C-alpha cells in the first residue's frame, strides 16, 4: 500500500 | 298608373275572374302580372304576395284594388343574349338541351310549356337559333 | 362562404359512418346549423365535411376528387362497387381492389389483349394494368420490378397475384400451375386461426418470376420472410397453432400415423392452450389430403413426407416433457418419463442423453469445462426454444424443396417479383406478434411514401414547377422509436439478459426512457402495464404482459448436437446442415429478416395493390360501410389520401379546363391563345395564385378549388336558366292572356 | 459489429475475452519472469522477459514477479506488459477498435484508478472504458439483485451487501487474508514436516498442492484429533521431479486459516464473522433477505467443504429462526468475468462509458465521478 502494509 | 291604365288593367283582371266576384286568387296574381308585361320570378311573386301559405295562395281571394299595389311594386338585351350564349359556338342551341334545362333547373317548367314556346323555332337537326328565339320571346 | 342554402354535408351517424345531409338554411359565422336529410335535424359544432360536386363521384380515380376525406372515399368505392360492379380503383399510384366474393367475366384473354401494352391512364383500372405497367418498365428501365399486395387474409391477395401472373404467361408456361400447386402446403405450415380471422398468413411470401432477354417466362424462385415463430409455443385465447399440427392430429387414426402415437388435438400442450381446436367451416381431416397431394405434385417423396410428419409429431410430444423442479436452482425429469420416451423413440436419440441435456447446461473454458444445472423456468424456456428452432428450420427446408421444383435452368436475365404480405393489424389486445407486424408495416409504408415523393418530384420537373411546394411527411421518427438503440425492441432484448427481468420492470424502463421524451409514445391513462404507439395508421395499445416470455429464444448447443447425432433417419440432420444465431432473441431475428426484405425491395422499383374485404360474412357484392372504413384505415390508403390532400391533388389539362369552364369565361377576354385565355380567366376568378400552379401542360389545383369553381359555375348557370324560363313563362302568360281575351 | 473487451486483472490469473462470450478465452497467470542466470549459448533467441504461461513453462530459470499484490498494482511497467500481452498476443485484437471494461476491488487507493485510466487512454488509445467493482459483477453473474457477495481470490477478500440494486457503502468490508497468504502459510507448515520450498518457482508448486489437496474441515478440532489418531486422512502427491511427498493434517489445516486468521497473525475475525458483522451494519428491514442470499465468488472459495462450513457457523452466529442459504455455483471461479460479460452487453450501459472526449476534456479525475 503506502503505509500500514508492504504493498 | 293613370286612370286609363287602371281601367285597362281592371278590365284584364276581370277577364281572369272566373267566378264573377271581381276577384282573382293569389295564385293567379303572378299570371296576371306576366299577362300585363311583367316577367317576375316565382320567388318575386311569392315575395310580393307576402310569402303566403299554400292554403291562402290557392283559395284566399283579393279584388283588383288590393292586387294593384303588388303589380306596381313588381313593375318598379345584352345580358339576355349572353345568358343564351352560355348554352351555345355556331349560334345554335340543341332543342333537347334547352328542353332539359328548362324542365329540370331553376324554376322548372313543364314539358308542354317548353314545347309550346319552342314550337317552330328548332330545325331538323334539333338546333335553335337563340338570337331569333330570344327576339321572339322579347317581342 | 362555402356553405349555403342547397349546400350538402356529410355528418356522422350510427348506421353508416357518414350520412348525407343538406343545409336546410345557410350557415353564418353561430354555433347552430339547420339540416335537411335524405328529415328534420338541427346540429351544432363545438365544421362538417362538405360533399363533392356530383359530376366527380365515381371517376375511377380517388385523387381526382376535389375534397379528399374519409366519407368521399368511402362513397366513391361504395358507388363503384354496388352500382357499376367495378371492383378496382386507382388511388394515386395505388390500386385499391375490393373483394367481390363473386366471379366476373373480365379476366379473359381478349381483355388481356385490350390492356396489353397500354399505359394506365389510357385504360380503366385493372390488375392487368399494374402487371402491364411492370412489364413495360422491366423492358424500358432494364431494372427488376416488384408488385406489393397488402391486406387482411381473405381479401383476395392470392387471387390478385394469380391473375397478375396469368397476365405474364399470356403476354410471354408451366409456372402458373406449378406455383399455384404450392399453395396448400405453404398454407398448411404457414397459416393460423387468429381471433379475428381464419387462415391469416403469418409470414411474408415473395415469388420471383424470371425472364430471359427475350422476356419469356423461365421459371420462378420463392422466398419467405418474417415468419411468426412465437406462435409455435404460445397462443392467446381463441387462437390455434399453425394448421399443420391440427391436420396432423386429425390424421392420427390413419394407418401410417399410428407409428407416431399422436393423441387428440387437446392432448398436446402446444395445441391445447388455444381453447379452440376445431374450426367449424372446415374439416381438418380432408385438408391433409390436399397437403399431401400438393407435396406429391411438387415431388417431395413419400419418404420425406413421413419424415416431415415424424418431426412435427416430435415437436408436439416434446412440448409435453414436464420438468419437476427438484430444488430452487435445479430441476429434473421424473423417471421413465413417457413424453420423452416417445420423443426419443420418434427421433432415435438415446433417452438418457436427452434426459441429461434438457436439464443441464455446459460451459467451455481453456483446460476446463463445467456441466451445471438450470432452474425450471430456464429448462422450460430452452425446451420451447428448441421447438421453435426445429420448426423454423423445417419450414426453411420445405421452402428450399419447393424451390428445387420451381427453378428452371436457363439463367435469369431479370425478374418481376410479387410480394404477399400481411397488412397493419389491431385487436382489442395487442401483443408481441402485433408489435412485429406493425413495425414491418411501418417500414413498408416508409418505403412507399419515399417512392411516391420521388414520383411527385419527377412529375413536377415534367411540368417545370418548383419542388418547394411538395413536402415529405416522414414516419422515420416512429421507426427510430421502435427499432433504434434505446428503443422498445432494444430495451426488450435488454430485459432478457437482466437478472430478475420482468414485464413490470420492462414497463418502467420504457416510461423512464421515452414517456415525455418522444411525441409518439404514450402511457395509457389508467394502467402501468400497457403502452401506446402512434403508428402511421392509428394509435395502438400494446400490453407488456406477454412480451418477455415470447422474446426469449436461446438454444443450448448440446441439445442440437444431440439431435444432429441421430441416424435413424436422414431428414433430421439434413435440416440443420447450415453460433451467434443460437443466442439471438426473436425480436432480433425479426429485425434482421425485415432488413433482408427491405434490401430486396429497395433494389426493385415497386408497384402497389391494396386488397380490402368489404363485408364480413362473404355475401357476394354486398358492402358494409364500417367494415370497409376499418380496412381502408389499416391499409394506410386514408393516410395516403390525407398526404395527397396536402399538395396539389387535382390536375387538369388546359383543353379539358377550357372546355369545362367556357361558361365562366367572358368572350371579351378569350384569345386565340387558349392557355393564356385560361390563365387570364383564373386570374380573375380566384384571387390567389397560392391556391394553384400553372404548368407547361397542366393546371395543378389545391384540394378545394375545383369544387369552388364547380359551385360558381352551377350558380351562374342556374341564374341564366332562371332568367330564360321566367322570360318564356312571361311570354306564355301574355299569350294565355290573349287566350283569356278570346 | 464492435464488442467490448472485458478484462479482469485479478491477482494471479488474468482472464479476458469479448462481451457476450460464455466464458473467457484468454486465461493465464498475471506473472512476469526475468532470466537470472548467465546465458551461455550464443544465438538461442533469449528475451528480456516472459509473460504468463510462457513464464510458467520456463520458470526453472526465472524469477517471477507478481505485479499485483492485494489488488493494488505495485509495479506499473510490468503491468503494461501484461495488458500488451493480453490484447496483442492472447486475444489478437487491436485495442482501438473496442471499448474495454476493467475490474477492481473496492476500498483501494484512487491513484490506482487514475493510473489505470491514464494508461488505457494514452498508450492503447482505447476509445472508451469503464471500471467496475468485482463484487457487484458477481450478482449479474448469478442472476440476483439482492445478496451479500463474499468474494475472495488471490489477494483481497471483500464483502459487499446489495439490496435491490442499491449498494450499502458503509457496510463494505475488506480483508487482506485471501489466497496468496494461504500459500505463504502452507509453506511454513510443510517446513514443519521437513520439506522446504524457498523460491518463487517452488511457490507455484506449493500453490498446486494447495489446489489439489486442501479442504475445509466441518469441525476443526475433531479432525485434528482424527489425524493425530489415524493414518486414514493422509494423502500423497508427486513433485515435478518424481519425488513423492505425504501430507496429513496439514492439508485441512491450511484453509482453516480463513476462519481463524490468528494463525498467520492478523487481528481480524474470519470470513464468517466479517460476513455477519457486515450484515449487522445493515438496517433491520433487509437482513431477512441478505441472510437468504449469500453468494460466494472467486477461486479461494472453491476449497471443498467451505460452503458447508460457512452455513454451519453462520447458523451458529445468526438468530435461530432464519434460513441461512449459501449459494456457491460450480462456475464461481469465473463469476466476476461472466458478470462483466453481461454488463458490457446491456444497452443501458452504453451511456455509462467514459469516452475519450471526456478524458481529453477533464483528465483522469473524471473516472471517480463517472465510475462507481
Ligand atoms: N378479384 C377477385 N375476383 C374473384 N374472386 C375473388 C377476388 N378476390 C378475392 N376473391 C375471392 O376471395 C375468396 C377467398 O379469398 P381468396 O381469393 O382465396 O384469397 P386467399 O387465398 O384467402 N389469400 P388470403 O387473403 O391471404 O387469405 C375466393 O373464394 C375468391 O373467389
Ligand atoms: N480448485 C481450487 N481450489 C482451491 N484454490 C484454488 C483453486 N483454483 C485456484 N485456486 C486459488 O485461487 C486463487 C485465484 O483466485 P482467482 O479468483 O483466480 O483470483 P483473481 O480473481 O485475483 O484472479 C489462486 O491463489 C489459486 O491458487
Ligand atoms: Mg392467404
Ligand atoms: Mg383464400
Ligand atoms: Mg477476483
Amino acid at each position: 500500500w503506502x503505509a500500514x502494509c508492504p504493498a | 298608373f293613370n286612370k286609363d291604365q287602371l281601367e285597362e288593367f281592371k278590365e284584364a283582371f276581370e277577364l281572369f275572374d272566373r267566378v264573377g266576384d271581381g276577384k282573382i286568387l293569389y295564385s293567379q296574381c303572378g299570371d296576371v302580372m306576366r299577362a300585363l308585361g311583367q316577367n317576375p320570378t316565382n320567388a318575386e311573386v311569392l315575395k310580393v304576395l307576402g310569402n303566403p301559405k299554400s292554403d291562402e295562395l290557392k283559395s284566399r281571394r283579393v279584388d283588383f284594388e288590393t292586387f294593384l299595389p303588388m303589380l306596381q311594386a313588381v313593375a318598379k338585351y345584352e345580358d339576355y343574349l349572353e345568358g343564351f350564349r352560355v348554352f351555345d359556338g355556331n349560334g345554335k342551341v340543341m332543342g333537347a338541351e334547352l328542353r332539359h334545362v328548362l324542365t329540370t333547373l331553376g324554376e322548372k317548367m313543364t314539358e308542354e310549356e317548353v314545347e309550346t314556346v319552342l314550337a317552330g323555332h328548332e330545325d331538323s337537326n334539333g338546333c335553335i337559333n337563340y338570337e331569333a328565339f330570344l327576339k321572339h320571346i322579347l317581342s | 362562404e362555402l356553405y349555403t342554402k342547397y349546400a350538402r354535408v356529410w355528418i356522422p351517424d350510427p348506421e353508416e359512418v357518414w350520412k348525407s345531409a343538406e343545409l336546410l338554411k345557410d350557415y353564418k359565422p353561430d354555433k347552430v346549423l339547420q339540416l335537411r336529410l335524405e328529415k328534420d335535424l338541427e346540429y351544432c359544432l363545438d365544421l362538417p365535411p362538405l360533399r363533392n360536386p356530383d359530376i366527380l363521384v365515381g371517376e375511377n380515380d380517388l385523387t381526382a376528387l376535389s375534397y379528399l376525406h374519409e366519407p368521399a372515399v368511402l362513397h366513391n368505392l361504395k358507388v363503384r362497387f354496388i352500382d357499376s360492379k367495378l371492383i378496382y380503383t386507382y388511388c394515386g399510384i395505388v390500386l385499391v381492389a375490393i373483394n367481390p366474393y363473386e366471379q366476373l367475366p373480365i379476366y379473359g384473354e381478349d381483355i388481356i389483349n385490350a390492356y396489353s401494352g397500354q399505359n394506365m391512364g389510357d385504360m380503366d383500372p385493372h390488375i392487368f394494368a399494374v402487371a402491364e405497367e411492370a412489364y413495360k418498365q422491366m423492358a424500358r428501365d432494364e431494372r427488376n420490378q416488384s408488385i406489393i399486395v397488402s391486406g387482411e387474409s381473405g381479401a383476395g391477395k392470392t387471387v390478385s397475384a394469380k391473375y397478375a401472373m396469368r397476365y405474364f404467361a399470356t403476354v410471354s408456361a408451366n409456372v402458373e400451375e406449378k406455383v399455384l400447386a404450392s399453395n396448400p402446403i405453404m398454407e398448411s405450415i404457414g397459416n393460423a386461426k387468429t381471433t379475428r380471422n381464419d387462415n391469416s398468413s403469418r409470414f411474408g411470401k415473395y415469388i420471383e418470376i424470371g425472364f430471359d432477354k427475350r422476356y419469356r417466362i423461365i421459371g420462378a424462385n420463392m422466398r419467405t420472410y418474417l415468419l411468426e415463430k412465437s406462435r409455435v409455443v404460445f397462443q392467446a385465447e381463441e387462437e390455434r397453432n399453425y394448421h399443420i399440427f391440427y391436420q396432423l392430429c386429425a390424421s392420427a387414426a390413419l394407418p401410417e400415423f399410428k407409428t407416431l402415437r399422436l393423441g387428440n388435438a387437446n392432448y398436446f400442450h402446444y395445441t391445447k392452450q388455444g381453447g379452440s381446436p376445431v374450426i367449424d367451416g372446415i374439416d381438418d381431416a380432408k385438408e391433409m389430403v390436399n397437403t399431401r397431394q400438393a407435396c406429391t405434385l411438387l415431388g417431395i417423396s413419400d419418404s420425406y413426407q413421413m419424415g416431415i410428419f415424424r418431426i412435427l409429431a416430435g415437436i408436439l410430444h416434446l412440448g409435453n416433457v414436464e420438468f419437476a423442479s427438484r430444488d430452487s436452482d435445479s430441476c429434473a425429469i421424473p423417471p421413465k418419463h413417457d413424453p420423452l420416451t416417445i420423443f426419443c423413440d420418434l427421433m432415435g436419440v438415446d433417452y438418457e442423453e436427452m434426459a441429461h441435456w434438457l436439464c443441464h447446461r455446459k460451459l467451455a473454458t481453456a483446460t476446463e469445462t463445467y456441466i451445471k444445472p438450470i432452474s425450471k423456468l430456464h429448462a422450460i424456456n430452452a425446451r420451447d426454444a428448441l421447438a421453435k428452432h426445429i420448426y423454423a428450420n423445417l419450414f426453411n427446408w420445405i421452402v428450399d424443396h419447393v424451390n428445387k421444383a420451381l427453378h428452371s435452368t436457363v439463367k435469369q436475365h431479370s425478374f418481376i417479383g410479387v410480394l404477399d404480405i400481411y397488412g397493419f393489424e389491431t385487436f382489442e389486445i395487442n401483443s408481441f406478434e402485433q408489435f412485429c407486424i406493425n413495425y414491418a408495416n411501418e417500414k413498408l409504408q416508409q418505403q412507399f411514401n419515399m417512392h411516391v415523393f420521388k414520383l411527385e418530384q419527377e412529375e413536377y420537373m415534367k411540368e417545370q414547377i418548383p419542388w418547394t411546394l411538395i413536402d415529405f411527411y416522414d414516419n422515420q421518427p416512429c421507426i427510430n422509436l421502435i427499432e433504434a438503440k434505446m428503443g422498445v425492441l432494444d430495451l426488450l432484448d435488454e430485459e432478457c439478459k437482466m437478472p430478475k427481468g420482468s414485464d413490470d420492470t420492462w414497463a418502467q424502463k420504457l416510461y423512464n426512457t421515452h414517456l415525455n421524451k418522444c411525441a409518439l409514445f404514450e402511457k395509457p391513462r389508467l394502467s402501468n402495464k400497457a403502452f401506446i404507439i402512434k403508428h402511421f395508421a392509428d394509435k395502438v395499445e400494446y400490453q407488456c404482459e406477454g412480451f418477455l416470455e415470447k422474446n426469449k429464444d436461446t438454444v443450448y448447443e448440446e441439445q442440437i448436437k444431440v439431435l444432429k447425432s441421430s441416424k435413424k433417419f436422414k431428414l433430421l440432420p439434413e435440416l440443420f446442415q447450415d453460433s451467434k444465431e443460437h443466442k439471438k432473441t426473436v425480436g432480433h431475428q425479426f429485425r434482421n429478416s425485415l432488413h433482408l426484405l427491405m434490401e430486396t425491395l429497395n433494389a426493385t422499383t415497386p408497384h402497389y395493390v391494396r386488397c380490402i374485404k368489404p363485408n364480413d360474412f362473404k355475401f357476394p357484392f354486398t358492402f358494409d360501410e364500417k367494415r370497409a372504413v376499418q380496412q381502408l384505415r389499416a391499409c394506410g390508403v386514408l393516410e395516403t389520401i390525407r398526404i395527397s390532400a396536402a399538395g396539389f391533388p387535382s390536375r387538369w389539362t388546359y383543353q379539358e379546363f377550357f372546355s369545362r369552364y367556357r361558361v365562366l369565361m367572358k368572350q371579351k377576354d378569350v384569345l386565340s391563345d387558349r392557355k393564356q385565355t385560361c390563365k387570364n380567366v383564373l386570374e380573375k376568378l380566384i384571387l390567389d395564385k397560392d391556391k394553384y400552379q400553372f404548368g407547361k401542360t397542366k393546371i395543378f389545383f389545391r384540394a378545394g378549388q375545383v369544387a369552388y369553381l364547380e359551385k360558381i359555375r352551377a350558380d351562374k348557370l342556374r341564374a341564366a336558366c332562371i332568367r330564360i324560363q321566367k322570360t318564356i313563362r312571361g311570354w306564355l302568360m301574355r299569350k294565355k292572356y290573349m287566350r283569356m281575351r278570346r | 459489429e464492435t464488442t467490448a473487451l472485458v478484462c479482469d486483472n485479478g491477482s494471479g490469473l488474468v482472464k479476458a475475452g469479448f462481451a457476450g462470450d460464455d466464458a473467457p478465452r484468454a486465461v493465464f497467470p498475471s506473472i512476469v519472469g526475468r532470466p537470472r542466470h548467465q546465458g551461455v549459448m550464443v544465438g538461442m533467441g533469449q528475451k528480456d522477459s516472459y509473460v504468463g504461461d510462457e513464464a510458467q513453462s520456463k520458470r526453472g530459470i526465472l524469477t517471477l514477479k507478481y505485479p499485483i499484490e492485494h489488488g493494488i498494482i505495485t509495479n506499473w511497467d510490468d503491468m503494461e506488459k501484461i495488458w500488451h500481452h493480453t490484447f496483442y498476443n492472447e486475444l489478437r485484437v487491436a485495442p482501438e477498435e473496442h471499448p474495454t471494461l476493467l475490474t477492481e476491488a473496492p476500498l483501494n487507493p484512487k491513484a490506482n484508478r487514475e493510473k489505470m485510466t491514464q494508461i488505457m487512454f494514452e498508450t492503447f488509445n482505447v476509445p472508451a472504458m469503464y471500471v467496475a467493482i468485482q463484487a457487484v459483477l458477481s450478482l449479474y453473474a448469478s442472476g440476483r439483485t439482492t445478496g451479500i457477495v463474499l468474494d475472495s481470490g488471490d489477494g483481497v477478500t471483500h464483502n459487499v451487501p446489495i439490496y435491490e440494486g442499491y449498494a450499502l457503502p458503509h457496510a463494505i468490508m475488506r480483508l487482506d487474508l485471501a489466497g496468496r497468504d494461504l500459500t505463504d502459510y502452507l509453506m511454513k507448515i510443510l517446513t514443519e514436516r521437513g520439506y522446504s520450498f524457498v523460491t518463487t518457482a517452488e511457490r507455484e508448486i506449493v500453490r498446486d498442492i494447495k489446489e489439489k489437496l486442501c479442504y475445509v474441515a466441518l469441525d476443526f478440532e475433531n479432525e485434528m484429533a482424527t489425524a493425530a489418531s489415524s493414518s486414514s486422512l493422509e494423502k500423497s502427491y508427486e513433485l515435478p521431479d518424481g519425488q513423492v511427498i505425504t501430507i496429513g493434517n496439514e492439508r485441512f489445516r491450511c484453509p482453516e486459516t480463513l476462519f481463524q486468521p490468528s494463525f498467520i497473525g492478523m487481528e481480524s475475525a474470519g470470513i464468517h464473522e466479517t460476513t455477519y458483522n457486515s450484515i449487522m451494519k445493515c438496517d433491520i428491514d433487509i437482513r431477512k433477505d441478505l441472510y437468504a442470499n449469500n453468494v460466494m465468488s472467486g477461486g479461494t472459495t472453491m476449497y471443498p467443504g467451505i460452503a458447508d462450513r460457512m452455513q454451519k457457523e453462520i447458523t451458529a452466529l445468526a438468530p435461530s429462526t432464519m434460513k441461512i442459504k449459501i449459494i456457491a455455483p460450480p462456475e464461481r471461479k469465473y463469476s466476476v468475468w461472466i458478470g462483466g460479460s453481461i454488463l458490457a452487453s446491456l444497452s443501458t450501459f452504453q451511456q455509462m462509458w467514459i469516452t475519450k472526449q471526456e478524458y481529453d476534456e477533464a483528465g483522469p479525475s473524471i473516472v471517480h465521478r463517472k465510475c462507481f
